RNA sequence: CGCGGGGUUGAGCAGCCUGGUAGCUCGUCGGGCUCAUAACCCGAAGAUCGUCGGUUCAAAUCCGGCCCCCGCAACCA
RNA sequence: UGCCUGGCGGCCGUAGCGCGGUGGUCCCACCUGACCCCAUGCCGAACUCAGAAGUGAAACGCCGUAGCGCCGAUGGUAGUGUGGGGUCUCCCCAUGCGAGAGUAGGGAACUGCCAGGCA
RNA sequence: UCCUCCUAAAGAGUAACGGAGGAGCACGAAGGUUGGCUAAUCCUGGUCGGACAUCAGGAGGUUAGUGCAAUGGCAUAAGCCAGCUUGACUGCGAGCGUGACGGCGCGAGCAGGUGCGAAAGCAGGUCAUAGUGAUCCGGUGGUUCUGAAUGGAAGGGCCAUC
RNA sequence: CCGACUUACCAACCCGAUGCAAACUGCGAAUACCGGAGAAUGUUAUCACGGGAGACACACGGCGGGUGCUAACGUCCGUC
C-alpha cells in the first residue's frame, strides 16, 4: 500500500526503518511471551492442583494473534 | 518406383521357386519402413527436438510426428507428456525410393563397412537397424548438422519367420554378411 | 480385426434404437455391392429391403458399388416402405462415416418420401 | 518365532472358534502330529515344541510345520482402566481346531517319530494324536 | 488406540421395490452407488444412477446381457 | 475460499445477473457467455463485473 | 500427403563417380557427385586388402642385411 | 512410545522466513617472512544440506514417511 | 424342398481358446490407383472415393480333434429355522431346509426374419 | 460438523474413549454434443540407451485409468484425443426416497428460448457419494406492491444477491 | 578390458501340493424382509384425525457379536 511519511528523506528513512523494527520487536514480544506460557502449559498440565490454571493460559496462548510480517518489494 | 517394379518382376518368381509356394501372394512383400530417434536431451533443450525433426525432414520427405512419453520414469527425470523423440513412417511409393536410397548410396558412405549382420530379425521377418550417425545421408551436408544423432530404421514385412525376411532381404542386394 | 472396431464403433447408435423402440433402416457397405434393410422395432424380423445384388437394380447400373449405384438402392427401399406403410424410420449407420455412398443411399431415400 | 512380515491390517477381532479342520492329511511327509483339542496354539509353543523334536531325532529327517500364526491378539497393559482403545498386539497365536495336522515328518523309522512326537506334545496346551500317512 | 472413532450417515440405499410389485410413474424401485443394475425398459437412471419407474406397471429384474449384467425393466400390465 | 465469487451482468439492459465463481489469479479476464435473460426473454451475451 | 507441412520432393539426377547414373527423386535442390554406389563399392574386392594390419618377422628379415 | 526442538563443511553457527548464488568464525594443507616455533601475508581442499519419496523447469527451503540425538509429561484423595 | 454365403436379432462359454483339414460360380476378404469427395496431431496404414488384374496366402465361414476354458450330478459333509438336552469360551437329539469343494459324467452350440448363388 | 469400508447378525437402520482413511476443495474446461481411439506388465530386434525414455512385432488381456480418501461402477466406455459451443438456462413439475421436525434428494413431462448432429436424439453441470452452517441485524441492484391529510419522499414488502 | 574359468550362496516370476482373513470373493444357504392370491380364526386385532398422559437411570437369561483375559452379578449393540 501507498503509506505518506511528512519528511524529506532522511525523517523517511528514520520513520520508515524505526517502524520497522518496532514492528519485529512487538512480534518478538509476543513470540517470546507464548514460549513460557507454552512451558508452564506443558509442565502442570496433567498435574491435578494445576491443571485448572495450564488450561487457563493454554487458551490465552490462542487468542494472541501476532502480527504477520510482509516482504520488502526491494531486493 | 525402380525397386518396387524390380519386387514385381524378379523377387515374386525368384522367391516362389525358393520356397514352392502356390499362391502369388504369400511370399512376403516388405510393409512399411519406420524411422525414430528417441532425442533424450530434449528434457532441457527442445530446440534439439526440432532440430532433429528437422533432419528427418530432410533425410525423408515428410514432416517427422513428435513421440511424447507414455509413462512417468523416475529414472531418467521425465514425465508423462514430455516430447522424447520424433518418428517417420513410410509405406508405399515413397518407402520404395528410401529403400533405394537408403542400400544404393548411404549404407556404402558407412565409415569403415564392413556389413549388416543377419541375425538381427525379431523372428517374425522384421528387421531393425541403427545408423549412429546422421551425416552419411546424402540429403545432409556435414556441416549443417551440429550433433552426432543417429537413426532407428525398422523394415516390417509381411513374412512370417526370420528365415524368410532373411530370404526377402537378400533378394534385394543386402550387404549381409 | 477390422470390422470388429466397426461393429463396435455403431453400438451406442444401435442401442439407442432399441430403447426408443424405432424402427431403423440399417445400412451395410461392402467395396463392391451395397445394402439397406428396414429392421423393425422388435428387431428380429424385416420388412422391406433392398440392395445392389438383385438382378432388378444392378441390371441397369454401370457399376454397383459407388453413389450413383447407392442412390439406385436408396430409392428401391424407400418405394417398398412407403408401399407397406411405412414412413416414420430412423437411420442407423452401422459403423460407416456419414460421408459417402451411405450420405448418398440415405439422402436418396429421404428424397423419395421417407422421413428421418 | 513365526510372525507374519507385513500384514494388511494391525489389529483383529477375537472371532471364534467353532467347527472341524481343513487339513487333516498327512501330505507332505509320512508321520504327524494331529490335533484333538481346539484353542488357540501361539508361536512360541510352536518353536518350543519344534526345537524338541528337532532334537529328538539328532538332525537328521525332514520336518513340516503345518500352522502358521497369522492372527495377532492383543492385551491391555497393568494398571490401566477399561476403555480408551484397543490395546496393542503382544503375540500371535494359530487357531486350532480338532482335525489339523499341526506337525509331520519323514525320513526317520516310526518308532523314532513315535518318541519324537511325544516330546513335542507336551509342550502343546492341546490334546493330540499321532497319525499315519494312508493311500486315500 | 485414539486417533478413530468417525463414521458417516447411512446412506438408506438398496431395492425399494422389489419384484413383482405395482408402480407408479416415476417411483424410485432401487438407490444406487454404481450401476448394479443396469436401467432396462421403461425404466430411467438419474445422475445417482438411481433407477425409477417411467411408466406404471409391474417390476421385473432380469439378467440380460453377453456380460450377464442386471437390467431392471417394467411392463404396463 | 480461493475462487472468489463473480455476476455476470446481462447486456440486455435490464437488471439482472447469473452469479458464479471464479479462479482470479490467472490472468484478468472478464467472462463472456451466452446466457437466457427471463426479463426480456430472450439469450443475450453476459459480461462479468461484480 | 497433408498439404504443404512437408519439405518440397523432386527427382535429382545422383550419379556415381564411376559412371553409373542413377536417377533418385530427394529433397537437396542441387544436383550431387558422390562416390561409388554399393554397385562399384569396394566391399567384396578388398575383404583381404583390409585384414592385413600386421606383420614383424617380415620386416626383421628385410633390416637382417647380414 | 505421548508432546515438543533440532540433523548443513573436521568444530560452533546462518541462510529454511515464503523457491533460482553452499556461506561466517575457528580449524586442515602447500608456500613466504624467521636462526627456529608461534603470530602475520598468499593460494587452495572438502558436504548425498540425515535418509527415502512427492509436486515444481529448478528444493537446504514447500509436503509426506523413516532413522538419530536432546528435553518434557505420565495427576490427587 | 435341400447346400453354401451376407445382414439383423434371441441366446449367452455344454456356446470361448488351441491343433489339423477345407471353400472362391455368386457373396466376403485381401487387392489396383489416387490428381478427385474425405483423412493422417507423420504415413490412403485407419476413414474415404474411383474399379477389377489377381489370389483364398492373411482374415472369415465350415468340418474333425478334449489338449485347456466351461457345465455338472447321486451319496456324504458343513451350516441353519423351531422344540428339548449336555461334562453348556463347544456340541448332541427330533424335525424341516441343505450347500461349497470334489467324484462319475457332459461337452467343441442351438435357433428366427429377410436377400443372393447353386441343385 | 460432513464423506468411505468393517463391527452390522445376506431388506432399511443399529452402540462403545471399537478397527482404518479423508473434507472445509478444483474446473470457463476437467461442463454440453458430435466424430474417433483402447490400457498395465512382460518378451524378443534396435545408435548413443543402462534393469527401466523413444521405435517394430508377440503374449497378455483391464491386473491400467478415473482432478483428491474408500466403496460401488465403467468397453455402448463414466478412461484418452479433436471440431463446434454455453443446458453450469428461466417458470413449473406427475410421482417417489429419506428425516421427530427444520430440511435434504431422484425425477419423466409441459411452456419460452438455445447448443451439438445429416437425423433418431442428448444437454436443467462434472462416474456417484464429502467440499458446509438456520433465524435476527444490516449492504447492493430491480419492481409505484404499500406510502399515517393529499402529491412526493424516507421507510417497509417481493425477486436476485452479499 | 571383455567376464574368460567359478560360487559350501541368497533368490523374484511361473508350475504341483497345504493352510489363514471383519475391512478378500471366480461360489453360497437356513432364516428374515417386500409384493400377489387363497381358505380358516381372531369381541378391528389395521390406519387417519382429535382430548389426556407417563417415559427417555433399565436388570438378568438364551442366541449373533464388539471391548475385556472368549475374566467379572463388567461394558456397548441386534432379536426373543
Ligand atoms: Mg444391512
Ligand atoms: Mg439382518
Ligand atoms: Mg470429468
Ligand atoms: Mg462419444
Ligand atoms: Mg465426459
Ligand atoms: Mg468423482
Ligand atoms: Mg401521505
Ligand atoms: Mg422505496
Ligand atoms: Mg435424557
Ligand atoms: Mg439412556
Ligand atoms: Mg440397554
Ligand atoms: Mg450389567
Amino acid at each position: 500500500e501507498l503509506r505518506v511519511y511528512p519528511g524529506n528523506y532522511d525523517e523517511y528513512m528514520t520513520a520508515a526503518t524505526q517502524a520497522r523494527e518496532r514492528l519485529l520487536a512487538d512480534n518478538a514480544k509476543k513470540k517470546a511471551q507464548i514460549a513460557e506460557l507454552q512451558s508452564f502449559v506443558s509442565r502442570f498440565s496433567a498435574n491435578a492442583s494445576k491443571s485448572r490454571q495450564a488450561t487457563s493460559r493454554a487458551r490465552q496462548i490462542d487468542k494472541i494473534k501476532l502480527e504477520e510480517v510482509k516482504a520488502s518489494s526491494r531486493q | 518406383a525402380k525397386l518396387h517394379d524390380y519386387y514385381k518382376d524378379e523377387v515374386v518368381k525368384k522367391l516362389m521357386t525358393e520356397f514352392n509356394y502356390n499362391s502369388v501372394m504369400q511370399v512376403p512383400r516388405v510393409e512399411k519402413i519406420t524411422l525414430n530417434m528417441g532425442v533424450g536431451e530434449a528434457i532441457a533443450d527442445k530446440k534439439l527436438l526440432d532440430n532433429a525433426a528437422a533432419d528427418l525432414a530432410a533425410i525423408s520427405g515428410q514432416k517427422p510426428l513428435i513421440t511424447k512419453a507414455r509413462k512417468s520414469v523416475a529414472g531418467f527425470k521425465i514425465r508423462q507428456g514430455y516430447p522424447i523423440g520424433c518418428k517417420v513412417t513410410l509405406r508405399g511409393e515413397r518407402m520404395w525410393e528410401f529403400f533405394e536410397r537408403l542400400i544404393t548410396i548411404a549404407v556404402p558412405r558407412i565409415r569403415d563397412f564392413r556389413g549388416l549382420s543377419a541375425k538381427s530379425f525379431d523372428g517374425r521377418g522384421n528387421y531393425s537397424m541403427g545408423v549412429r550417425e546422421q551425416i552419411i545421408f546424402p540429403e545432409i551436408d556435414y556441416d549443417k548438422v551440429d550433433r552426432v544423432r543417429g537413426l532407428d530404421i525398422t523394415i516390417t514385412t509381411t513374412a512370417k519367420s526370420d528365415e524368410e525376411g532373411r530370404a526377402l532381404l537378400a533378394a534385394f542386394d543386402f550387404p549381409f554378411r | 480385426d477390422k470390422k470388429s472396431a466397426r461393429i463396435r464403433r455403431a453400438t451406442r447408435a444401435r442401442r439407442k434404437l432399441q430403447e426408443l423402440g424405432a424402427t431403423r433402416l440399417v445400412v451395410h457397405r461392402t467395396p463392391r455391392h451395397i445394402y439397406a434393410q428396414v429392421i423393425a422395432p422388435n428387431g428380429s424380423e424385416v420388412l422391406v429391403a433392398a440392395s445392389t445384388v438383385e438382378k432388378a437394380i444392378a441390371e441397369q447400373l454401370k457399376y454397383t458399388g459407388n453413389k450413383d449405384a447407392a442412390a439406385a438402392v436408396g430409392k428401391a427401399v424407400a418405394e417398398r416402405a412407403l408401399e407397406k406403410g411405412i414412413k416414420d424410420v430412423s437411420f442407423d449407420r452401422s459403423g460407416f462415416q456419414y460421408h459417402g455412398r451411405v450420405q448418398a443411399l440415405a439422402d436418396a431415400a429421404r428424397e423419395a418420401g421417407l422421413q428421418f | 518365532m513365526l510372525q507374519p512380515k507385513r500384514t494388511k491390517f494391525r489389529k483383529m477381532h477375537k472371532g471364534r472358534n467353532r467347527g472341524l479342520a481343513q487339513g487333516t492329511d498327512v501330505s507332505f511327509g509320512s508321520f504327524g502330529l494331529k490335533a484333538v483339542g481346539r484353542g488357540r496354539l501361539t508361536a512360541r509353543q510352536i518353536e518350543a515344541a519344534r526345537r524338541a523334536m528337532t532334537r529328538a531325532v539328532k538332525r537328521q529327517g525332514k520336518i513340516w510345520i503345518r500352522v502358521f500364526p497369522d492372527k495377532p491378539i492383543t492385551e491391555k497393559p497393568l494398571a490401566v482402566r477399561m476403555g480408551k482403545g484397543k490395546g496393542n498386539v503382544e503375540y500371535w497365536v494359530a487357531l486350532i481346531q480338532p482335525g489339523k495336522v499341526l506337525y509331520e515328518m519323514d525320513g526317520v523309522p516310526e518308532e523314532l517319530a513315535r518318541e519324537a512326537f511325544k516330546l513335542a506334545a507336551a509342550k502343546l496346551p492341546i490334546k493330540t494324536t499321532f497319525v499315519t500317512k494312508t493311500v486315500m | 488406540s485414539t486417533r478413530n472413532g468417525r463414521d458417516s450417515e447411512a446412506k438408506r440405499l438398496g431395492v425399494k421395490r422389489f419384484g413383482g410389485e405395482s408402480v407408479l410413474a416415476g417411483s424410485i424401485i432401487v438407490r444406487q452407488r454404481g450401476t448394479k443394475f443396469h436401467a432396462g425398459a421403461n425404466v430411467g437412471c438419474g445422475r445417482d444412477h438411481t433407477l425409477f419407474a417411467k411408466a406404471d406397471g409391474k417390476v421385473k429384474f432380469e439378467v440380460k446381457g453377453p456380460k450377464n449384467r442386471k437390467f431392471i425393466s417394467i411392463e404396463a400390465e | 475460499g480461493i475462487r472468489e465469487k463473480i455476476k455476470l451482468v446481462s447486456s440486455a439492459g435490464t437488471g439482472h445477473f447469473y452469479t458464479t465463481t471464479k479462479n482470479k489469479r490467472t490472468k484478468p479476464e472478464k467472462l463472456e457467455l451466452k446466457k437466457f435473460d427471463p426479463v426480456v426473454r430472450q439469450h443475450v451475451i453476459y459480461k462479468e463485473a461484480k | 500427403m497433408k498439404k504443404d507441412i512437408h519439405p518440397k520432393y523432386e527427382e535429382i539426377t545422383a550419379s556415381c563417380s564411376c559412371g553409373n547414373v542413377m536417377k533418385i527423386r530427394s529433397t537437396v535442390g542441387h544436383d550431387l557427385n558422390l562416390d561409388v554406389c554399393s554397385k562399384c563399392h569396394p566391399f567384396f574386392t578388398g575383404k583381404q586388402r583390409d585384414v592385413a594390419t600386421g606383420g614383424r618377422v617380415d620386416r626383421f628379415n628385410k633390416r637382417f642385411n647380414i
